[PDB]
């Protein structure tokens, strides 16, 4: 969850999730463009992201 | 110069366009578009928000709910506050 910054006309929120790999690289897990301020993720595995 | 020949009377030369035209000056219909489909808008109605860039400010004469010309549109975070001290968020 977050807040809405200064805005002209209208905005959407684009959020992406990346997972740190074992070697040190990154793996992207899904992406979402929404309008609501609050978002929820379910059924996440592994460790840090 | 004493006489004025060629009187050149004008009768039907001005009737030829129509008779009500010489009593009333008629009205100007708008231009018809295609992407507009069949909504025949006139020159004294506007039910949508317009853009006020280098344009003229419209005038209103009576009744007849109208749109506007948007000058500033902005979205911020709605802070919590009323006209008092009651600020419960429970």
């Amino acid at each position: 969850r977050w807040d809405t910054p200064k805005v002209v006309k209208g905005v959407s929120f684009l959020l992406r999730l990346t997972v740190t790999a074992d070697d040190g690289s990154e793996r992207l897990v899904s992406t979402a463009r929404t309008t609501e301020t609050t978002y929820r993720f379910t059924q996440l595995a592994l460790g840090n992201y | 110069g004493g006489m004025t020949g060629v009187l050149f009377s004008l009768g039907a030369s001005m009737v030829l366009g129509g008779v009500a035209q010489m009593l009333a000056p008629k009205a100007r219909t708008p231009r018809i578009q295609t992407t507009d489909n069949g909504k025949q808008n006139t020159y004294f109605s506007s039910l949508d928000n317009m853009v006020a860039q280098g344009n003229v400010l419209p005038v209103l004469y009576g009744e007849m709910r109208v749109g506007s010309r948007v000058v500033s549109q902005e979205i911020s975070t709605a802070d919590e506050g009323d006209g008092g001290q009651v600020v419960v968020i429970g």
